[PDB]
C-alpha cells in the first residue's frame, strides 16, 4: 500500500492495491486423431522401379 | 479369364529343331514380361528362358544357353520360341507363364499368375 500511494504515511481508510488471478497449472492442445496417411511405404518399397 | 495357350511341340528327333509358340488372350501381351518353365516328364517344374516387357533384359536357362531362343511377335500378340539342335534330355511339357507384379507401384512379391495349359515334346529315336 505505501508503494502504491507513492507515499511513506498511509492514514485511516481501505485502499485498492493490486489483482490477483490464479495462475494456469497446466497446457492442453487438443487435435484430430492423425488419420489419412500418405504413401510413402509405397515408393521406397517399390518392388520394381 | 487370361489364357496363354502353347502350340508346336510334340515329337522329334535328336539334332532337328523345333518352335514353340505362345499365344495370349484376354489382355495385351505386348508389356508383361513373360518366362518359361519346362516339366519333364514325372518331375517338377524347371526354369526355361526370360523376355521382358522392355524387350531389352532377357535371361535364359544355363542348360538351353546358347540356342533355345525366345521373342515376341507383338504384331500377332504371342511369344515364340525356337528349340534348334534338340537332344535327348530336352523331353518335357512346356510352360508359357507371365509375371504378376507388372506394375510400378507394386510393394508385392513375384508370382507367375497365368499359367499355361502345357504341351509336351518328345525326343528319340
Amino acid at each position: 500500500t505505501k508503494c502504491t500511494l507513492k507515499s511513506f504515511t498511509v492514514e485511516k481508510g481501505i485502499y485498492q492495491t493490486s489483482n490477483f488471478r490464479v495462475q494456469p497449472t497446466e497446457s492442453i492442445v487438443r487435435f484430430p486423431n492423425i488419420t489419412n496417411l500418405c504413401p510413402f511405404d509405397e515408393v521406397f518399397n517399390a518392388t520394381r522401379f | 479369364q487370361v489364357q496363354l495357350v502353347e502350340s508346336g511341340g510334340g515329337l522329334v528327333k535328336p539334332g532337328g529343331s523345333l518352335r514353340l509358340s505362345c499365344a495370349a488372350s484376354g489382355f495385351m501381351i505386348s508389356d508383361s514380361y513373360m518366362n518359361w518353365i519346362r516339366q519333364p516328364p514325372g518331375k517338377g517344374l524347371e526354369w526355361v528362358s526370360y523376355i521382358s516387357s522392355n524387350g531389352y533384359a532377357i535371361y535364359y536357362g544355363d542348360s538351353v544357353k546358347g540356342r533355345f531362343t525366345i521373342s515376341r511377335d507383338n504384331a500377332k500378340n504371342f511369344l515364340y520360341l525356337q528349340m534348334n539342335s534338340l537332344r535327348v534330355e530336352d523331353t518335357a511339357v512346356y510352360y508359357c507363364a507371365r509375371e504378376q507384379p507388372g506394375g510400378y507401384y507394386d510393394s508385392s512379391g513375384y508370382r507367375l499368375d497365368p499359367w499355361g495349359q502345357g504341351i509336351l515334346v518328345t525326343v528319340s529315336s
